[PDB]
């Protein structure tokens, strides 16, 4: 729908649409954005990452709703949370598609390069969280394989206090905690990823330390529930 | 129930 | 879209689609309810009113947003400001073609006629928020014909303390101060209905009570912005 | 700014 409109229009219009909580709206508008080929500035990957989490927020949250509602009980319960899960499921494969065709294999420096596999990773871990069976081990093992890659970059090319390296691994101790049954590993990657972080914090000036320190800050709150 | 990242990890480039 | 679902099975998609706060799903449903070509029932109405209204509420609630943003100012704003207003005005021209088709027409008790002709003046009203000029003058005079005619029948047939009388009132008198430049009506109607009410509350169960009262509150708020 | 009702207007029939 957006291949008539100017790049820097669509990008002003995502920002408009952040403005006025129009979350599906700054999704197609940065689709379209990413769709004109041009690789993402920073700004630019920030609002692609913004519009998708929101809309697949709201649609996680339904469906969490749905399930309940279906797990506590006519076919209506399942065909709506059906419904919901297939929304759900087509938001994430078109995220996934974007970051395939053709933001990552274009994604050179580590700051986009990780990112983007951490996006990977982390859509992959929202259709893990519907999926069922045989259907789930391979989803979980995609976002599994994304998520080690984007590690792997991050430890080799990031400070311990780099913000995506800090909420990659933020986002891959949830995935093993909730996707991965594996508790265990969450707090250990957790734990490793805060003290590794804590000793570089002097090296950071004021803005960068309030940056670094706000997700360190869900590693702990994460530690405090898990433990 | 875990905290997952924000969708913007830092507040500039 | 919704012709091939049953009619019972729309009414409880609508009630699962209100729990995940799936607004837009929420009346989806309810207008295919509605397309059965049945009366509503009571609750099926409040299910259609909470549907549209939240609805309408984001829409109505971004246009505010954009046009705050338009109004400190290349056409993108502009551009933006004028989708959202098309979208909004989309949704008031199907809400009253709901009420047109047939639902007003078949609506011979008070409380079902009342409350939909209170709707239509709400819609009118919507639109009037983003109308200018002389469009702006035939949308108000909409509104003000609906609101008059519902305020008519709820003065013959319905107590001064009940819900959807006060709740006419109570949008009749926010017509008069915000759309129609007559903070002096809007002042007048508000005290008028809230003392009214006031001195039936007498006659009511706690329970009745507290549906009365809590009306009479909104009354009483803008009372206290207006003065 | 001006308050408006509720989408309902009463809990019951
Ligand atoms: N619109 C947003 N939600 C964000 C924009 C930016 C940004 C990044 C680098 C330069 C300018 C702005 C964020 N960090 S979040
Ligand atoms: N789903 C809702 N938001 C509502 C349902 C009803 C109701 C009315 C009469 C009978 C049963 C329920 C409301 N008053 S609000
Ligand atoms: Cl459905
Ligand atoms: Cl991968
Ligand atoms: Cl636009
Ligand atoms: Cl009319
Ligand atoms: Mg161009
Ligand atoms: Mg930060
Ligand atoms: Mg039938
Ligand atoms: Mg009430």
């Amino acid at each position: 729908a957006m291949g008539s409109m100017e790049r820097a229009s669509l990008i002003q219009k995502a920002k408009l649409a952040e403005q006025a909580e129009r979350y599906e709206d700054m999704a197609a508008f940065m689709k379209g954005a990413v769709e004109k080929g041009e690789e993402l500035s920073c700004e630019e990957r920030n609002l692609l990452s913004v519009a998708y989490k929101n809309v697949v927020g709201g649609q996680r949250a339904a469906w969490r709703v749905l399930s309940s509602i279906e797990q506590k009980s006519g076919p209506e319960v399942r065909e709506y949370r059906e419904k919901v899960e297939t929304e759900l499921q087509g938001v994430c494969d078109t995220v996934l598609g974007l970051l395939d065709s053709h933001l990552i294999k274009e994604a050179g420096d580590a700051e986009s390069r990780v990112f983007y596999l951490k996006m990977k990773g982390d859509y992959y871990r929202y259709l893990a969280e519907v999926a069922t069976g045989d259907d789930k081990k391979r989803i979980i093992d995609s976002a599994r394989s994304a998520y080690q890659e984007a590690m792997d970059i991050s430890k080799k090319e990031m400070p311990p206090t780099n913000p995506i390296r800090l909420g990659l691994a933020l986002n891959f101790s949830v995935f093993h905690y909730e996707i991965a049954n594996s508790p265990e590993e969450a707090i250990s990657l957790a734990k490793t990823t805060f003290d590794e972080a804590m000793a570089d914090l002097h090296t950071l000036s004021e803005d960068s330390y309030k940056d670094s320190t706000l997700i360190m800050q869900l590693l702990r709150d994460n530690l405090t529930l898990w433990t | 129930r875990s905290h997952s990242s924000p969708a913007s990890l830092q507040l500039g480039t």
